[PDB]
RNA sequence: UUGACAUUGUGAAGAGACAUAGUUUCUUUACUUAUUCAAUGAAGCGGAGCUGGAAUUCAUUUUCCACGUUCUAGCAUUCAAGGUCCCAUUCGGGGCUGAUCCGGGUU
RNA sequence: GCUUGUGACGGCCCGUGAAAAUCCACAGGAAGGAAUAGUUUUCAUGCCAGGUCGUACUGAUAACCGCAGCAGGUCUCCAAG
RNA sequence: GAUGGGGAAGCUCCGUUUCAAAGGCCUGAUUUUAUGCAGGCCACCAUCGAAAGGGAAUCCGGUUAAGAUUCCGGAACCUGG
């Protein structure tokens, strides 16, 4: 009001320099970004064969949460835990007269790809988690088919990194349980039930369904509005 | 939450942290000593007859001087090796690949006197 | 020109050493007259919006 | 035998074009937001001779929609444009000599210059002294527009493709005889090294299909096939007829 | 230069055979991500919405356009003045609005 | 008068007759700045400093190129009665 | 003519701002303390290439066997601090 004045600017072609705006839609990204984006796109413009695309169907955040919860009560030793264990049997046993059996039967999650595979083949695993990342997808593509055949219940889960956490590596590709403390035998069958329902039970039909096909949304609208008017007068 | 908000469309290389060198060992074990002290700079006097005259008439001291050395280094070294004050220092390259310095002392000093107390005449 | 006092590099009207007075006469006149007719256009076309 | 003149031109040694003095490349404005939604004003600040061009350029300056500053384009002056004139460029611009409009925005019979082949290529058709193109119709669905270029060729382009209203300046330049060798001499001195021209028929065989013989003569038909090969194609390449054009030309 | 094969994928219509079910093959005409060409200091793309308003309503909106600049050889920049909310009132300074929403396909 | 310089003009061109470093100016008004004392070095005067390489002479009927102290060849300025 | 690049068996060839995450200034922030971060700009993208092109500033008298707009005398001027 006072000796203050309202001047409003006219930003409308032919006058007033355009103002600063958010051009993030328009920035010229480093070639490497451009690639990792278009790779994701190209991946879905194509029709993707049933044996891939059976991924993409990831476990849901609820069920999963309950699985990382159980799988956590089963981590493998820490370096300290192991250092500590050894000196409790190095010291004992050899002198106390045991059989390297002042150590209890350990119950941990089984991991490492080549490991888990033999487990499945040997019908020893009881719940397998496959990642959904795994860039040479091939490392893992044959796993649903496998588990299916070995009558072993599996689930494809978001997080190779997240698998990694529960086993002390950066990444982990797969994580599996074969063993379980009776205080847990229970709600594992519960977990194997939803999981088998979302994957193994579905597999035979998931196998018949290609993927991809998806248009970009400049092209999607182009024919949601073409195939609107052309039929609907 | 959501995305950044760049107002420019140019993406520039992130300004990232540049650590200074902290070597696990040394360049050369021992620093080189001074490659151009005053004794290497001002080589010997020039005592040609026609050079001598500048000394009697011009209060000027003619020296053969290191090729590697400039008017600053000539000036100071004459100053230091001889306890004298220099006005200005003209130089030239001889046609046998040596450098001649026409050193003019200030008026407090008397190049003649000063030349036969370096020893020549 | 960098060894010379700033008076050698101007006259004392608006746009001193830059443009030439007569040229600044024109600049002022036209500026005025145009800013004026802006007010005219505004109120004329304003009235359009009230009887059309 | 030796490589003939017309194959040597291609390595551009002494044949690159003499360029030191030229004003800059003649070009429309970049096809930006302003020019394709509305229009933007500029002023011709100068119309000026360009070395070895036949038609004057017009320097036209504009404001920069996105920064405080001027941006100066270099146009080819259409006949009648003038210093101080205002120039309007845009879809929603008006039909006057000097402005630049998308061939979709202008009625049939419009007469324009420096027209683009694809929208945005900043102008490619009819630039030379005197020439222009004419709109001879539009076709809205799939927005193409149809013009007749100076050659006589009819062609269709995008209706978004821009052009500038009127004809290019400096016309008639070729009705006046060169009169002497010297004026062609200076003429090419500011283009490229293509003057004067030795008749192949005055050369020896090493030099040219036409060279040699005890009288000067082409010795075989001078109408060469399309499918001929380098060092072969001299004379009338691919000529579908030949001889003095009796009768009215003009494209039917 | 001309053909074949490879780079080569996706729909739809039409022809071609086990001899009038759809695997496959060709011909047309669509698609867009391979490949190709132009542009720009990848700046305003596509989709919705606001207001207008021509339009005539066959129930109430079924639509289609526009949706800040043209007498003048001026001037147009300090995240923008305005409005509004904070800091703890210092001078400084921040958010929002001014400049509508959504999708990050630079066109 | 002679040579050279420079000006205001005029003729010519389908010929219209470089570039960059660098210097100044203007538009702008972020900001900073006094009365018990501030602002000012584009006004004057004052202080210190300015490295490196070339620098002789010939430049021609003998110092250059023509096997040479070769009647050849080899870019230019000054110019008296 | 280097450089991200693209060809080439390769010696190397192409491109020179080109399909590149291409870089440095003004001072503010410091009163551990010396230069980390807090603003904003600027996106101009190597470099070599003229002793006749562009270009900061010096003159007169005297002096040598042989140098001099370079030394001596006197009197200026430019650039940086
Ligand atoms: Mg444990
Ligand atoms: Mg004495
Ligand atoms: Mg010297
Ligand atoms: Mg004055
Ligand atoms: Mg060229
Ligand atoms: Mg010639
Ligand atoms: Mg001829
Ligand atoms: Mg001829
Ligand atoms: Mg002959
Ligand atoms: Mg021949
Ligand atoms: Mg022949
Ligand atoms: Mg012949
Ligand atoms: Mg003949
Ligand atoms: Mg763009
Ligand atoms: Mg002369
Ligand atoms: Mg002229
Ligand atoms: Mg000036
Ligand atoms: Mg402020
Ligand atoms: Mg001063
Ligand atoms: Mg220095
Ligand atoms: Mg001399
Ligand atoms: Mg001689
Ligand atoms: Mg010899
Ligand atoms: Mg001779
Ligand atoms: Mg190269
Ligand atoms: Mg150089
Ligand atoms: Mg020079
Ligand atoms: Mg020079
Ligand atoms: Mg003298
Ligand atoms: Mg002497
Ligand atoms: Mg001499
Ligand atoms: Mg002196
Ligand atoms: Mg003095
Ligand atoms: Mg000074």
């Amino acid at each position: 009001n006072p000796l203050t004045h309202s001047t409003p600017k006219n930003f409308g072609i032919g006058q007033a320099v355009q103002p600063k705006r958010n051009l993030s839609r328009y920035v010229k990204w480093p070639e490497y970004v451009r690639v990792q984006r278009q790779k994701k796109i190209l991946s879905i413009r194509l029709k993707v064969p049933p044996t891939i695309a059976q991924f993409q169907y990831t476990l849901d955040r609820n069920t999963a949460a309950e699985t990382f919860k159980l799988f956590n009560k089963y981590r493998p030793e820490t370096a300290a835990e192991k250092k500590e264990r050894l000196t409790k049997e190095a010291a004992a046993v050899a002198e106390a007269k045991s059989k390297q059996d002042a150590s209890p039967k350990p119950y941990a999650v089984k991991y490492g790809l080549n490991h888990v595979v033999a487990l499945i083949e040997n019908k020893k695993a009881k719940l397998v988690l496959i990642a959904n990342d795994v860039d040479p997808i091939e490392l893992v593509v044959f796993l649903p088919a496998l588990c299916k055949k070995m009558g072993v219940p599996y689930a494809i889960v978001k997080g190779k990194a997240r698998l990694g956490t529960l086993v002390n590596q950066k990444t982990s590709a797969v994580a599996a349980l074969t063993e379980v403390r009776a205080e847990d035998e229970a709600a594992l069958a519960k977990l194997v039930s939803t999981i088998d329902a979302n994957f193994a039970d579905k597999y035979d039909e998931v196998k018949k369904h290609w993927g991809g096909g998806i248009l970009g949304n400049k092209a999607q609208a182009k024919m949601d509005k073409r195939a609107k008017n052309s039929d609907s007068a | 939450k959501a995305l950044k908000v760049r107002t420019s469309a140019t993406f520039r290389l992130p300004k990232t942290l540049k650590l200074a060198r902290a070597p696990k060992y040394a360049s050369k074990a021992v620093p080189h000593y001074n490659r151009l002290d005053s004794y290497k700079v001002i080589e010997q006097p020039i005592t040609s007859e026609t050079a001598m005259k500048k000394v009697e008439d011009g209060n000027i001291l003619v020296f053969q001087v290191s090729m590697k050395a400039n008017k600053y280094q000539i000036k100071k070294a004459v100053k230091e090796l001889y306890e004298v004050d220099v006005l200005k220092v003209n130089t030239l390259v001889r046609p046998n690949g040596t450098k001649k310095a026409y050193v003019r002392l200030t008026a407090d000093y008397d190049a003649l006197d000063i030349a036969n107390r370096i020893g020549y005449i | 020109y960098a060894t010379v006092s700033k008076t050698h590099k101007t006259v004392s009207r608006a746009y001193g050493g830059s443009r030439c007075a007569n040229c600044v006469k024109e600049r002022i006149i036209r500026a005025f007259l145009i800013e004026e007719q802006k007010i005219v256009k505004k109120v004329v076309k304003e009235q359009t919006e009230a009887a059309k | 035998g030796r490589v003939i003149r017309n194959q040597r031109k291609g390595a551009g040694s002494i044949f690159t074009s003499h360029t030191r003095l030229r004003q800059g490349a003649a070009k429309l404005r970049t096809l930006d937001y302003a020019e394709r939604h509305g229009y933007i004003r500029g002023i011709v600040k100068q119309i000026v001779h360009d070395s070895g061009r036949g038609a004057p350029l017009a320097k036209v300056v504009f404001r920069d929609p996105y920064k405080y500053r001027l941006r100066e384009e270099i146009f080819i002056a259409n006949e009648g444009v003038h210093t101080g004139q205002f120039i309007y460029a845009g879809k929603k611009a008006s039909l006057n000599v000097g402005n630049v409009l998308p061939l979709g925005s202008v009625p049939e019979g419009t007469i324009v210059s420096n027209v683009e082949e694809k929208p945005g290529d900043r102008g490619a058709l009819a630039r030379a002294s005197g020439n222009y193109v004419i709109i001879i119709g539009h076709n809205p669905d799939e927005n193409k527009t149809r013009v007749r270029l100076p050659s006589g060729a009819k062609k269709v382009i995008s209706s978004d493709a821009r052009g500038v209203i009127g004809v290019i300046a400096g016309g008639g330049r070729v009705d006046k005889p060169l009169l002497k060798a010297g004026r062609a001499f200076h003429k090419y001195r500011l283009k490229r090294n293509s003057w004067p021209k030795t008749r192949g028929v005055a050369m020896n065989p090493v030099d040219h299909p036409h060279g040699g013989g005890n009288h000067q003569h082409i010795g075989k038909a001078s109408t060469i096939s399309r499918g001929a090969v380098s060092g072969q194609k001299a004379g009338l390449i691919a000529a579908r007829r030949t001889g003095l054009l009796r009768g009215s030309q003009k494209t039917q």
